[PDB]
DNA sequence: AAAAAAAAA
């Protein structure tokens, strides 16, 4: 299998576009990343519209030979990496599926499914999802997980939207220790009222950042906004490594000093905070009170 | 062998058809056309060939562009061997080029197994009147107007058949588009008796022909149309459209006939156009800007030339001071012509409200404005161009129309002028003069964009995405200042509301301006005379040189820069002022009828961002900024201004100073 | 040659008698429901039949229209199988059952289809313009000789995968000294279907720039007939073939056209009741709803802004009154007229295009490009037998409807008076060229 | 032979 988002449920146009892995090594969200992948597909040989086509009709002979196309044209692109073997399960004429697409489905559907009010309706509907994405579990059920899998797709084309504005934009402001972004305006905000999809699209960002010329490795700094609450939601995010990189240079993954400063910070000024979530990480301040408690996390160490 | 060019000057057959196809000359030719194409250099240092290529294989298109100088100038006799004798010459260049193409892209026949090649632009030129029997069986040239197509229809192109008196299957033969396959002895047997074709181990192509008249611009004055026929292989079905002037260049071919000499008592013989390129040539006459059978289109380097001179700042300012660098003064006309040209982004919202996002311009002023040179390079400037006057357009010429074919006899439907003008701009001169029955018609046109038609039991929805630029003279000639604009010009609130950005020019008297005015006619009248390596490139060099001295940038690089941005970049609106834009609106809603007479209505407010959005375009970005919005409403609130009473300018003028502060 | 055909015939079999998931075997149960009824057809889903085996699938879609009778004669096979009695050894009246496919593929537009697209299985959508008259077709043809004087019968498909297909008559005689083809038709003791021809039109907004609607030709036979009337869009899974035309230009022409297998619509005829009870049940329990006045005055164009009695008014105009009739046979209209008449820039135009989007029949004119003629009832001649009919305009194309006319005072003085009795009385009378007819339009 | 659309008088 290959680190690919839904290749046996999507056209494998879809799927190489959506990829995070391929998005970050050839840079999708500009023009020149489309033209190189159009180089990928007129030099693999698969005509564009057949490759735009669902993956149960898609050509016999170019399915049967898609290992060794890849292996033949992925070498000069650097994308050899790509390539991995994973569990496959099968059950009946009903199909055949992945871990991967599975656990890309779950995540989806617990994230969308069906002051201090709204915060518990929020974390009830939370809760009402959890048990939902339980009950789809059996294997008695399947309209309970194509409805997750065309929700992981629409989830994964807004992350993407949001993303691209991000980049082009520059709002990745650079400072001394540690990168900041906040999401102050744009469209579909209440989206990421989620910590999950808040994880999500700052995971993106990380591998985008790391498959980059720079040689700094600082941690990132994502807040949005929920206009109905008046907070921002803050979450810390650690460096990564590239997934293409040997084992010499991973003595330890990086470690997480977020929550240890947020506390210190929290313990020593009297900052409305809420500090709640079982993810010790992420945190909910208030609009007025964001910019001086960063101020305090630039001049805290860290 | 020795396979030297020097040995193809001198023939040794009777004839070229005889002697190209001679075994040792076409592996020659073969290998000379592989150098050629393989190793040709442009005035920059590197291979054009190889981007074109490239480019084939991104856009896996079926066509690759030779240009026909670059083969004249290096390898002449190749290029006579191709002019003379072209159906011996296209195989091997056919050839060669598939090999070309596969050694970028190996395996790259499995999307498609063969390529035609095209060639660009030959230097002789005929008309249909001069055509003669000299000119057979080589390429021609002709300019022309589409009138009546065929349609779409599959070929066979590979043929073969078996033979069940003896069950012989013969093997795959070819197909000439106007011959029918007749073999007399039917192979080895050698004997005729009853056979099939047996089409389940075939390959199909399609065709398209079509009818050529004569271009009423071409023809003498008073005289009749020559009639052609012209026959599109693949790749070329549907690019020309009815209506369409045109220009092919083709084969010359002849074949026998029954009735033609039945009725004539001669053999005499019809005659067809084999067609092999084809470029439009409707509206944009000037043709020597640049050569290709697309001006519109651009290369890669011509791409990061785009984006590296899309960067600068105040590109707007460039932009609009290098639209009609003849024309003196007029800056808001320029901007408001650039701004409309340049459009906006058709909204839809859940695919049940729609937005549309193009521009209108009126224009109404003085004699002796130019405004007819400008919208005559506006036609000059756009991809898509349609020029109506007056009287001389109907309600049911701009609008599609009911016709009755002659030859089928039944209803069908008939492209109007709007039509041509989907993805482009209509131009319209006097507007004033034209009657209200062929005024009240494009309605729908400017505001619905589409067209409805129920006529003859044919209920049929037409889209027309088109934005007209209109000229017109007010009541008396000239326009008074001291009266409102209700009282200036006889078109009514539903019109006038249509109209984005609506433009007034006023003549008068300034000593100096005049001189100025003057001194730039003069330098203009001086700077066109006629009279003041290769000389071609030489003319080029004078060619910029003199429009270096009042164009920022070249035209053509600017015609393609127009093209792309239309093309790719789309402009989104999310943080815009909000309170300010509504304010500025309820302001517009306070004066206007309630104090004077302009109407002003919602359809302003889209009019603005519309402007904004076109503003985001200029740069070539894919976000709108704050200063396009402040532009945007400098340009709308002047607009507005300046179409008032003398008494009050100046008061509204003061007042609304504080929106537009910058 | 004959092996392979039983050896394909017998996967069909095994696959339609084998297909279970879970506790039920599907196409059993629904052949007998069909049989039940009177309804000798069967569907296939695509993706059943690639999950089950992809070696039939790739054949099914290598040579369709040489496979497909083979499945459609396994059918029969399986249904008498599987609803007759052998009793130790009658009727017999089963034809040929009926294959209906549906599939999930990518869709392809009209201008698309190529040479490429010869002989393949396609997905694409379209709108409907007009629908033929219903003809017969030959399946089971007795033949009769006049020298020797014999019986013979004919049994013939209705796939041919070719321009020909067609056996007329054997040469020579069965086995004395008879003509090349002496045999007749006997028509008595022959089986017929029906077969009906019908156009569609590209859909307007993926119409490409410049350009106009491209018009083609689809055939259905047996149960797929009757089904669409002009003005559905509709989404078509068929065949794409050529056929000659030797009376008709070119060289070795032929002109295209489709063979529908499946039709899917989205009114699905049902304009008696035909909805599932689960619809139902939904149907009542909104009705059941205190504030379903609200709800739906909302749902009225919900991009427009301030507008609420004109919202109101096209509600109840949407729905529609009662329609009544009398002892004496007078008729009492039952349809409500809205007029809108404002001033430029109140949005007047954009709430028409919703509302012929909403109700389930609904066209959209303008007053300046329209004619009287154009509209109630344009007569016109056949080229070729010279004989006058009658076609239909746009308003009865909208019977039983609403029709959104705009711009209505730029129409003709001649042409707006024609609509009086049309909509005074809801019937229009043509006496043209001798023909004296009473047509019905209600909208 | 008879109905229906278009431009000029
Ligand atoms: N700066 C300028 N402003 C106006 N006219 C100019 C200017 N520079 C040159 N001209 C000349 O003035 C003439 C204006 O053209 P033209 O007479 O068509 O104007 P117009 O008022 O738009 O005409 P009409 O409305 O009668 O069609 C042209 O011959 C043009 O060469
Ligand atoms: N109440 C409204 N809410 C939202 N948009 C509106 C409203 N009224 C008008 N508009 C906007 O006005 C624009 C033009 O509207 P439209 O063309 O439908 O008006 P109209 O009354 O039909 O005009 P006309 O009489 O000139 O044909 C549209 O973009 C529409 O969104
Ligand atoms: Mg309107
Ligand atoms: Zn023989
Ligand atoms: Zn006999």
């Amino acid at each position: 299998d290959y680190y690919l988002f839904l290749l046996r449920h999507s056209s494998l146009y879809d799927s190489f576009y959506y990829s995070n892995y391929v998005n970050a090594k050839l840079s999708l969200w500009n023009e020149n990343g489309k033209k190189r992948l159009h180089k990928m597909f007129a030099r693999m040989g698969i005509p564009l519209s057949t490759a735009q086509e669902t993956w149960l009709y898609m050509d016999h002979s170019i399915k049967r030979e898609l290992g060794i196309i890849f292996d033949k044209n992925l070498d000069r692109y650097g994308l050899q990496d790509i390539i991995r073997d994973g569990f496959v399960r099968t059950l009946g004429y009903r199909g055949s599926i992945s871990a991967s697409e599975f656990v890309e489905a779950l995540t989806a559907l617990l994230e969308v499914g069906n002051s201090a009010q709204k915060l518990t309706n929020l974390r009830k509907r939370w809760v009402s999802n959890f048990w939902l994405s339980w009950d789809a579990l059996d294997d008695r059920k399947v309209e309970l997980l194509n409805r997750g899998i065309q929700l992981a797709q629409d989830l994964q084309r807004a992350i993407f939207n949001t993303g691209v504005a991000i980049l082009e934009k520059k709002l990745i402001k650079h400072l001394r220790i540690y990168r900041l972004c906040v999401l102050q305006d744009g469209p579909d905000l209440d989206l990421y009222r989620n910590p999950l999809t808040l994880l999500r699209l700052g995971n993106w960002l990380i591998e985008c950042c790391a498959e980059s010329e720079d040689k700094q490795l600082l941690p990132m700094v994502l807040a949005s906004i929920d206009e109905n609450t008046d907070t921002y939601l803050v979450a810390g995010l650690t460096p990564r490594y590239p997934r293409g990189l040997d084992t010499i240079h991973t003595k330890k993954p990086i470690l997480n000093n977020f929550s240890m400063a947020f506390q210190q910070i929290t313990a020593e000024t009297d900052a409305k905070v809420r500090i709640d979530n079982f993810e010790s990480s992420i945190i909910e301040i208030r609009r007025e009170d964001l910019s001086p408690f960063l101020e305090k996390l630039t001049l805290s160490g860290l | 062998e020795e396979l030297t060019l020097e040995s193809l000057s001198n023939v040794k057959a009777n004839s070229y058809s005889e002697w190209i196809t001679q075994p040792n000359v076409s592996r020659t030719i073969a290998r000379e056309l592989k150098s050629f194409l393989l190793e040709y250099t442009d005035e920059t240092g590197r291979s054009v060939y190889g981007a074109r290529i490239r480019t084939l294989g991104e856009m896996n298109s079926e066509s690759l562009e030779v240009n026909y100088r670059h083969l004249a100038e290096s390898k002449a006799i190749l290029a006579l061997f191709l002019a003379k004798c072209p159906e011996e010459m296209l195989k091997i260049f056919d050839l060669v080029a598939m090999e070309a193409t596969e050694l970028h892209y190996p395996d790259y026949a499995r999307i498609h197994s063969e390529i035609h090649v095209r060639i660009s632009d030959f230097p002789t030129i005929y008309s249909l009147r001069e055509l003669r029997e000299s000119n057979l069986s080589s390429l021609v040239r002709v300019t022309g107007v589409v009138t009546r197509r065929t349609g779409v229809f599959p070929q066979l192109k590979y043929v073969k058949f078996n033979c069940l008196k003896c069950g012989s299957i013969l093997g795959p033969f070819f197909q000439d588009s106007n011959e029918e396959i007749r073999i007399s002895f039917c192979t080895n047997c050698k004997s005729k008796g009853p056979f099939r074709v047996n089409g389940e181990k075939t390959v199909y192509r399609n065709y398209q022909r079509v009818t050529l008249q004569e271009a009423p611009g071409t023809v003498p004055p008073g005289r009749l149309p020559r009639h052609r026929e012209v026959i599109l292989l693949a790749d070329l079905v549907d690019v020309s459209k009815p209506g369409e002037e045109v220009e092919v260049t083709g084969i010359y071919k002849n074949n026998y006939d029954g009735n033609l000499n039945a009725k004539n008592g001669f053999p005499v013989f019809a005659t067809i156009i084999e067609a092999n390129s084809i470029k439009r040539r409707e509206g944009n006459t000037a043709n020597e800007g640049e050569e290709g059978l697309d001006v519109f289109s651009w290369t890669e380097e011509e791409e990061r030339e785009f984006r590296k001179i899309s960067r600068d700042r105040g590109i707007i300012d460039k932009i609009i001071s290098s639209m009609a660098p003849s024309i003196y003064g007029h800056r808001d006309i320029k901007t408001a012509v650039a701004c409309s040209l340049f459009g906006g982004v058709p909204k839809n919202v859940n695919g049940k409200h729609s937005i549309r996002g193009d521009i209108n311009v009126l224009l109404l002023g003085d004699p002796g404005t130019a405004k007819s040179q400008i919208l005559k390079y506006v036609e000059k400037t756009a991809h898509r161009a349609v020029f109506a006057t007056g009287q001389g357009a109907s309600a049911v010429g701009l609008t599609a129309s009911v016709r009755k074919d002659p030859i089928t006899k039944e209803w069908t439907l008939e492209g109007g002028a709007l039509v041509l003008a989907d993805k482009g701009v209509c131009l319209i001169d006097e507007f004033d003069k034209m009657n209200d029955q062929d005024r009240t018609s494009i309605h729908e046109a400017m505001e619905q964009q589409s067209i409805s038609i129920s006529k003859a039991g044919i209920v049929t929805t037409l889209q027309a995405r088109c934005s007209i630029i209109a000229a017109a003279n007010p009541n008396g000639g000239r326009y008074n200042s001291t009266l409102p604009l209700a009282q200036n010009v006889s078109l009514t609130e539903p019109i006038l509301s249509r109209f984005d950005i609506l433009c007034v020019v006023r003549d008068l008297v300034d000593e100096e301006a005049d001189e100025r005015l003057a001194t730039f006619v003069v330098d203009s009248h001086v700077r066109s005379h006629p009279e003041n390596l290769n000389a071609r490139q030489r003319r080029l060099q004078r060619q910029r040189k003199k429009e270096e001295e009042i164009s920022p940038i070249p035209q053509e690089l600017l015609m393609k820069y127009i093209h792309y941005a239309r093309t790719k970049i789309y402009p989104k609106l999310h943080q815009m002022d909000m309170d300010k834009v509504s304010r500025v609106y309820a302001d517009l809603r306070r004066e206007s009828i309630s104090t004077g007479s302009f109407p002003i209505t919602v359809r302003h407010l889209e009019s603005i961002l519309r402007i904004a959005e076109s503003f985001a375009k200029m740069r070539l970005s894919e976000f709108v900024s704050s200063y396009d919005l402040d532009r945007a409403i400098k340009v709308v609130v002047d607009s507005f201004v300046d179409a008032q009473k003398v008494s009050v300018r100046r008061q509204l003028r003061r007042s609304f100073a504080i929106y537009t502060l910058g | 040659n004959d092996d392979d055909n039983t050896e394909i015939i017998k996967s069909f079999k095994n696959f339609i008698l084998e297909f279970r998931l879970d506790s039920q075997f599907i196409y059993r149960d629904q052949l007998r429901n069909n049989i039940l009824v009177k309804n000798y057809s069967l569907t296939v889903n695509m993706e059943h039949l690639i999950g089950y085996n992809e070696d039939i699938y790739k054949k099914l879609s290598d040579e369709p229209s040489d496979i497909i009778p083979l499945f459609e004669t396994a059918i029969t096979q399986v249904a008498k199988r599987i609803s007759i009695l052998s009793r130790a050894q009658l009727l017999n009246s089963l034809p040929t059952f009926q294959l209906i496919l549906n599939s999930n593929a990518n869709q392809i537009p009209l201008r698309d289809l190529d040479s490429e697209h010869v002989s393949k299985i396609v997905r694409l959508s379209g709108i409907i313009i007009s629908t033929s008259v219903l003809s017969s077709r030959a399946t089971y043809l007795s033949i009769m000789c006049r020298n020797c004087r014999h019986t013979t019968s004919i049994t013939i498909n209705n796939f041919n995968s070719i321009t020909g297909n067609t056996v007329s008559l054997p040469r020579s005689c069965l086995s004395k000294n008879c003509g090349p083809d002496p045999y007749i038709i006997i028509h008595e003791s022959s089986k017929f279907i029906d077969q009906q021809f019908l156009k569609l039109q590209e859909i307007p907004e993926l119409v490409p720039v410049g350009e106009m609607p491209r018009n083609l030709t689809m055939t259905c036979d047996r149960y797929l007939t009757n089904k669409v009337i002009p003005g559905t869009r509709v989404t078509i899974v068929g065949i794409y073939s050529i056929y000659n035309s030797k009376n008709g230009s070119g060289v070795a022409i032929r002109t295209p056209y489709i063979k529908i297998l499946g039709i899917q619509s989205d009114v699905e005829t049902s304009s008696v009741t035909m909805f599932t009870e689960e619809e139902e049940e939904e149907f009542l329990q909104l009705s059941r709803n205190p504030k379903l006045y609200e709800i739906l005055t909302n749902s009225i164009a919900p991009s427009i802004f301030g507008n609420e009695d004109i919202k109101k008014a096209i509600v109840c105009l949407l729905m529609g009154g009662s329609k009544k009739i009398l002892p004496d046979g007078m008729r009492l209209r039952g349809d409500i007229n809205v007029l809108l008449l404002g001033d430029p820039g109140t949005a007047k135009s954009q709430l028409l295009k919703f509302v012929e989007k909403v109700s389930p029949i609904a066209v959209y004119t303008s007053g300046k490009g329209s004619s009287a003629a154009g509209l109630t009832a344009s007569v016109q001649r056949d080229p070729m037998t010279r004989e006058f009919y009658l076609e239909g305009g746009a308003m009865v194309l909208a019977d039983g409807g609403v029709v959104c006319i705009d711009e209505f005072d730029k129409m003709r003085d001649e042409d707006r008076v024609a609509i009086h009795e049309a909509m005074e009385q809801q019937t229009i009378s043509i006496a043209k060229a001798g023909i004296t007819t009473v047509l019905n339009s209600r909208t």
